């Protein structure tokens, strides 16, 4: 008898990725789920062997830093995977989501939904993770956006005071975010677990969104090659910024240490975070502007409510296929205004493109998709 | 894992059980209880307690000895 | 010297089990912390401020942090004046290096109060007698300059001179400063300077008994309800014929 | 043959409202019930603490 | 370490072919009267007294 | 004229909403009193408080 | 249809401690597995809050600590809550250890073996815990122990210098096993359910050693009642240590920062490894001090290859029997001479008590247990 299908361990792995059908027909966009889990262990991998050097304490956590990328042996590298490799589990991310919406796969609620938990703990992580080097991004960067909790009516001080451990960000600030980023990446993990279990309950959908159980091919050869190479494409460009443009995709300023007294008119959070903050000051309002930032992300969630469609992917769908990249384009514009100051162009288009989300999202997919319906006389 | 319904075949008993709400969380606790304790205990001192005893032994006799082998050392250097 | 003593019970007004410290007593021992020791040991942990619930009071705690002159921040020109006595601040005194403590006492580290009760076994009662216990050295015996002797002591050879009956006081209200009230008040406020926890964990420490003391016998009640069924079933075995 | 299975007796456990067999249990159904579950009640009110 | 008299005599008069690590005392000093070491124990790293 | 357990079931435990609104409403009460017993039991075998020691200092 | 179990999740749940049939047999000695996954989480969680304020840097290290149990409101019984569960986790360590060599449930193989993989883990993370205050104790137990890597023919050498950062302990030191004890307990948690896996492909033992498939009942109501009271006991334990004797089991010296120029003769490890201690210095040698320190715990592994009786649990054992707890006082020896200076009586005895352990487990139980089938005709 096979061992490898009876022993409570193989079990698990036989149905992870040896023996689990899975459609002939998947493309690339099914390959962010092993980049994410990758991304994830190096994540973590790296980030444990800069905890072996990093410290805390106001006082020499920039120099910590520093001493990793001059003195620690490969300190460098690995402090440059970790910071970049950063990044690349936003890209994937953000990819593996637009997969989704795309391609219909919020049908699975639980999947999709634990999915969402899965963002906000990665982009609550990620956070913290940079405000440990105490640089002046960090500083304000975790003034900025923290206080936002103080537009809460009635508590929003208390609370605000009380995850900064004082009246503002120091000592109580910066261990608490280094054991919290340290901790919450464990907790991810075991998330997606749960994430992964209940993606088992339904297979993986597919590009046609048809349904693929009339042709499943074993994850074994397959697909667990065709995760391989991709892993390799993954490495090439985590490596490509590493060990050839380092910095391109970090705020030059979080080098020099922190400083209360100052603030360097520009300071914006880590790129990813960009269309988000377009979107937070494009409103003249505390409440308003920080209650919209929270519906940007929480309306992932509200996607599945509002499916019309009587087709599952967008494979077969022009309308909403042309909604969909009206979409990313205004995406990529809340992240470049994002980017600017709040001024003249820059303010009144960075009002639109939010305006544009929500509408978008909210009332023009949703629509395209009735027409549709009603085009194809369904 | 094992369900029950699957675990193993039984042939002939009967059971009978009563409501919790129906008889006494304690019933004669003292009565009955003390009784058998000392039972338990009269039924395991022999294996239980014997090591003890010689451990309980050789600690005391150690520790003895450990201060009469210094304190005790001077003693006699007489000349 | 190889061979040693250890200490006896002094009944503490702390050591029975939910006994609080002696606060009048508390502060006593900080004014012969201040007077005395303050000159030859650290007590880097303790501040003004630690005293305020304690002994003294909101006003008396500013006064008492008034009357020395620490080393401030810096100013404009890099400066680093000095100033009169916050609260904020702890008691870092007698020596700036480590070694100075050395060049001072012959070759002699008076280490830090903060520890002390914690640090020692025997806790109060070992810094009690090796207080109030300096004895004279006997026969054999040697010394070298004034390595002091005391039989409370590991080797008997220390290098602390015995800063007791020098009858120092302001003990508010009236109180005699004779050798063995001195080093019950020392220790008693060495105590707090180690454990300042002390009388809340034990006030808890009530609480944690009263309370326990419900809910032990209650969540075995329970237990036993849903158990009962079990323990009183009956069994009987009917085969065929 | 089944019908000499009678059940075996319990006075030595039963609560003291429940050893009449010609008293109704309905009448300290309440009293009996309430008593356990005050003691949860009590339980949890002190976990509550 | 400031060896005296006595103890330089003591170190001269060990059984050699006895020891553990066989070594005179004399081609462990150079001048009789001073010992220099590591103060580094060879078993576990602790400090000798 | 019933029993106190039986008219406490009745109006109190048979549901879990008041059975629970029950303990909530019962915990409420029992941290005050509780704490209050409790502490004084605590002072009672003290007194070497700083309670008692204020009385000298309402000055300065 | 009962959602309780046909949910991905529940099902787990209900697999667990809800439907899961368990011998209306079992004692309190099978309470130390809730004790001790209650010891994980309340180790983790005090252990977190100790990190959102604890540092690392061997300048701030005792300061820190320090800090937290006089300005931190509450530091204190978290600190000691950990320091004390630390304890607790081992008196539970043990008393599993101890039921399941006398009850024979060392017969799972797989379950008793993750067991020992759990003993190892928690010792090593529990070693690196006291390490971090940067206490005298902290010093050189930090570097008495270690260094037995040293003995290590060929690279020894290499090795404790690799684990230690330097030549000796210091900066690299104290930050690596900060990290270190900051993952393994999520580690040991993972290992813990793959342990309670295995456990479930038999169900439980029980003091009979028979088999209680004959009489199963629900973990509902009654076991998980039981393990309640259960943990409400270890929760007075927990308490009577922390708020009435909390330095009581702990070494007054690791108050007192570290000195590598020190060393207060006397010097042991915590408690829980006197009797590992007084085994490896009851040998005149540097190898086989650690080799039979090693194989000291690492002989568990071997127990299950030395079963010989025909009986599984002790229960009707009495030669056994005897010799089991000749074992566990023998334990309290090597406890207490561990605690002892390598002096007069307290070397010989030492020394005697360890080759009794040895012998005992590797030629008395076994041999206890042969006889006793002789007397029974088997
Ligand atoms: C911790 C970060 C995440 C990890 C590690 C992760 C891992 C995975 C993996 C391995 C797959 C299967 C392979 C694939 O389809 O690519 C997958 C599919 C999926 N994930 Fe995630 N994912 C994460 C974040 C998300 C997010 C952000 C969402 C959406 C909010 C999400 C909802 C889904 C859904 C709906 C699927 C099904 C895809 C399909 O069937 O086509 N997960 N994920
Ligand atoms: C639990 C494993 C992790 C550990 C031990 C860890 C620990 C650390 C430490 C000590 C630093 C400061 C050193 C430095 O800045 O280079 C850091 C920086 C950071 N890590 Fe992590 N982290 C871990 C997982 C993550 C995860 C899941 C993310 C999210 C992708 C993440 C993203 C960051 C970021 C954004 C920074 C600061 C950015 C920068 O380096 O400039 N790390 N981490
Ligand atoms: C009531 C005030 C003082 C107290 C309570 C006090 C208490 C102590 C204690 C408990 C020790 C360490 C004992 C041990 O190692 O077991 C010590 C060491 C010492 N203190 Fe004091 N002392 C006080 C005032 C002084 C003064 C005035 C001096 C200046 C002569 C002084 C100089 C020393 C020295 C030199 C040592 C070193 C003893 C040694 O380790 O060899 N201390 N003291
Ligand atoms: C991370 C520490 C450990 C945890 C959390 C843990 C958890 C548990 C739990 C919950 C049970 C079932 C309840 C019980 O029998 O008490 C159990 C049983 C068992 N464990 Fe562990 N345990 C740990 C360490 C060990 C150790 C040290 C061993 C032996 C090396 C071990 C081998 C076993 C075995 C053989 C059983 C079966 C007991 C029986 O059936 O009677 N595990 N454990
Ligand atoms: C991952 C959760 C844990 C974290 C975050 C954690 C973190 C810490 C920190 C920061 C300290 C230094 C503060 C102090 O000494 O009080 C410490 C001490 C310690 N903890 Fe942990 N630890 C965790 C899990 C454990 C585990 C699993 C054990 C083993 C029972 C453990 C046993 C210890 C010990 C022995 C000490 C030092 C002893 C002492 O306090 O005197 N902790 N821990
Ligand atoms: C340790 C490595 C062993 C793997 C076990 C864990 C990892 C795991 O479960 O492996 C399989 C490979 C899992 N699914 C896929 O990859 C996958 C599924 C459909 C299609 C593709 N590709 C192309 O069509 C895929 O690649 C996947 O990729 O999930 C990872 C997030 C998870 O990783 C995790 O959980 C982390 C929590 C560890
Ligand atoms: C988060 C709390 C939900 C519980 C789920 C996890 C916990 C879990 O799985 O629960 C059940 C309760 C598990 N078994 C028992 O307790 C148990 C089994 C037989 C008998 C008794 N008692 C008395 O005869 C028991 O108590 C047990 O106790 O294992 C713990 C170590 C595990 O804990 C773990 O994994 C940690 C890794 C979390
Ligand atoms: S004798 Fe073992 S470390 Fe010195």
């Amino acid at each position: 008898t096979n061992i490898r299908k009876s022993h409570p361990l193989m079990k698990i792995v036989n149905n992870a990725f040896i023996d689990l059908p899975a459609p002939s027909n998947i493309s690339s966009w099914w390959n962010f789920g092993s980049l994410l889990g990758i991304c994830l262990i190096l994540q973590i991998l790296t980030g444990l062997f800069l905890a072996m050097h990093y410290t805390s304490d106001t006082t020499t956590a920039f120099s910590s830093v520093t001493h990793i990328c001059r003195d620690v042996n490969y300190g460098w590298i690995i402090r440059y995977m970790h910071a970049n490799g950063a990044s690349m589990f936003f890209i994937c991310l953000y990819m593996h989501v637009g997969r989704g919406l795309y391609y219909g796969s919020y049908t699975f609620l639980e999947t999709w939904n634990i999915g969402v938990i899965l963002l906000l703990t990665v982009m609550a992580t990620a956070f913290m993770g940079y405000v440990l080097p105490w640089g002046q991004m960090s500083f304000w960067g975790a003034t900025v956006i923290t206080n936002l909790l103080s537009a809460i009516p009635y508590i929003g001080t208390n609370l605000v005071e009380w995850i900064w451990g004082g009246f503002s960000v120091d000592k109580a600030t910066l261990t608490r975010f280094f054991a919290f980023h340290f901790i919450l990446p464990f907790i991810i993990m075991a998330i997606a677990m749960v994430h992964l279990l209940f993606l088992h309950e339904t297979g993986s959908n597919n590009p046609t969104g048809i349904s693929s159980d009339v042709d499943k091919i074993p994850f074994h050869p397959y697909y667990t090659i065709k995760d391989i190479l991709g892993a390799l494409l993954l490495i090439l460009a985590l490596m490509l910024l590493v060990l050839f443009a380092p910095d391109l995709l970090g705020d030059p300023d979080n080098y020099t240490p922190a400083n209360p007294l100052n603030t360097p008119p520009h300071i914006k959070p880590e790129w990813y975070f960009l269309f988000a903050y377009a979107i937070l000051r494009s409103i003249p309002n505390k409440l308003g502007g920080v209650l919209a930032l929270a519906f940007s992300i929480l309306i992932l969630a509200l996607i599945p409510l509002l499916h019309t469609s009587k087709q599952r992917s967008m494979m077969f769908r022009p309308l909403s296929q042309c909604l969909f990249w009206a979409l990313v384009a205004d995406l990529l514009t809340l992240t470049w205004i994002g980017g600017q100051p709040v001024e003249h162009p820059y303010i009144t288009i960075g009002q639109l493109a939010s305006v544009l989300y929500f509408l978008l999202i909210l009332v023009l997919m949703p629509t395209a998709g009735t027409i549709e319906n009603k085009l194809l006389k369904w | 894992g094992r369900q029950f319904g699957h675990l193993t075949r039984v042939r002939h008993v009967i059971t009978y059980s009563l409501s919790p709400f129906e008889q006494r969380a304690f019933p004669h606790y003292f009565s009955k209880g003390i009784p058998n304790v000392l039972r338990r205990t009269r039924a395991c001192i022999l294996r239980v307690a014997p090591p003890f005893v010689a451990f309980y032994l050789v600690y005391t006799w150690g520790t003895q000895e450990f201060e009469k082998s210094k304190r005790k050392n001077p003693a006699a250097y007489e000349n | 010297s190889d061979l040693e003593l250890h200490p006896p019970s002094y009944p503490w007004s702390h050591r029975g089990l939910l006994s609080s410290l002696d606060h009048t007593s508390i502060r006593r021992g900080f004014q012969v912390y201040k007077q005395v020791c303050s000159s030859c040991h650290s007590m880097d942990y303790v501040a003004y401020r630690h005293l305020v619930g304690v002994c003294y009071t909101e006003d008396e705690a500013k006064a008492l942090a008034e009357e020395v002159e620490v080393q401030d921040g810096p100013n404009e020109d890099g400066e680093m004046f000095m100033r009169p006595g916050k609260l904020s601040d702890y008691f870092p005194k007698p020596y700036p290096n480590p070694e100075a403590a050395r060049a001072a006492n012959n070759g002699a580290l008076p280490p830090d109060l903060s520890y002390i009760v914690r640090a020692r076994h025997g806790g109060e009662d070992y810094v009690f007698s090796l207080l109030t216990g300096y004895c004279e050295p006997p026969t054999g015996v040697s010394l070298r300059e004034g390595l002091y002797f005391n039989p409370y002591f590991p080797g008997q050879a220390i290098g602390m001179a015995p800063p007791i009956y020098n009858e120092v006081l302001e003990f508010d209200d009236g109180t005699p400063a004779t050798m063995s009230q001195v080093a019950k008040d020392v220790c008693t406020f060495l105590r707090w300077a180690a454990e300042p926890e002390h009388d809340h964990r034990k006030r808890m420490g009530l609480k944690m008994l009263l309370m326990m003391g419900l809910l032990l016998p209650l969540v075995y009640a329970m237990k036993r309800h849903k158990w009962s069924v079990l323990k009183s079933r009956k069994l009987a075995y009917r085969p065929p014929k | 043959s089944h019908t000499d299975i009678k059940v075996p007796d319990f006075s030595d456990y039963r609560r003291p409202e429940v050893l009449d067999s010609t008293k109704s249990s309905k009448e300290s159904s309440e009293a009996r019930k309430g008593f356990s579950y005050l003691v949860t009640a009590t339980t949890t009110v002190g976990v509550a603490y | 370490r400031h060896r005296t008299k006595k103890e330089i005599d003591q170190e001269a008069a060990v059984e050699v072919s006895q020891l553990r690590d066989p070594q005179h005392d004399l081609e462990r000093v150079k001048k009789p009267e001073w010992v220099i070491l590591i103060g580094v124990c060879t078993h576990l790293g602790c400090v000798p007294i | 004229a019933p029993t106190l357990t039986a008219r406490l079931y009745s109006l109190l435990f048979r549901r879990t909403s008041t059975f629970a609104l029950t303990i909530v409403v019962g915990a409420l009460f029992f941290e005050r009193a509780f704490d209050q017993g409790a502490d004084a039991i605590y002072e009672h075998i003290n007194e070497g408080k700083l309670w008692k020691h204020i009385k000298h200092k309402y000055e300065n």
